[PDB]
């Protein structure tokens, strides 16, 4: 990071989130 | 070695799709798991248009080679622990994006680094995950509406 913990964040909400929506 | 095999043929095919936006001609899971691909993908950027945009401005991608720090990123992502297809769909289709913006900079980029990256992450740090679940079939079955 900072910029790289950024992203990862980001792309593991939006991952966890599509997750539970279909799960 | 298979899974990689069709993991980096999905990954490919994918990643090239979106970025020229047409299709390639010429195994039934791999077809499967390309059609759920197009369909979840595409789903995941929407909504998350502004988030990638920001992500992508970021991640300050110098070319098509310039896939180190993409590497680090997915690796991080799953350093809670924590594996799941919402989370690997998401990466390819962040990786989808990336690719896109590739082709705008230079249309004869090579979408393949990318892939090789993302499937390299994925089939080499979560391959007994993936073989656990016959592989692309979990994929299939996860997204199946
Ligand atoms: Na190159
Ligand atoms: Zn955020
Ligand atoms: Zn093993
Ligand atoms: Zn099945």
């Amino acid at each position: 990071g900072r910029p790289e913990i950024w992203i990862a964040q980001e792309l593991r909400r939006i991952g966890d989130e599509f997750n539970a929506y279909y799960a | 070695d298979e899974l990689y095999r069709q993991s980096l043929e999905i990954i490919s095919r994918y990643l090239r799709e979106q970025a020229t936006g047409a299709k390639d001609t010429k195994g039934a899971t791999s077809r499967k798991a390309l059609e759920t691909l197009r369909r979840v993908g595409d789903g995941v950027q929407r909504n998350h248009e502004t988030a990638f945009q920001g992500m992508l401005r970021k991640l300050d991608i110098k070319n098509e080679d310039d896939v180190k720090s993409l590497s680090r990123v997915m690796i991080h992502v799953f350093s809670d622990g924590v594996t799941n297809w919402g989370r690997i769909v998401t990466l390819i289709s962040f990786g989808a994006f990336v690719a896109k913006h590739l082709k705008t900079i230079n249309q004869e980029s090579c979408i393949e680094p990318l892939a090789e990256s993302i499937t390299d992450v994925l089939v080499r740090t979560k391959r007994d995950w993936l073989v656990k679940q016959r592989g692309w079939d979990g994929f299939v079955e996860f997204f199946h509406v």
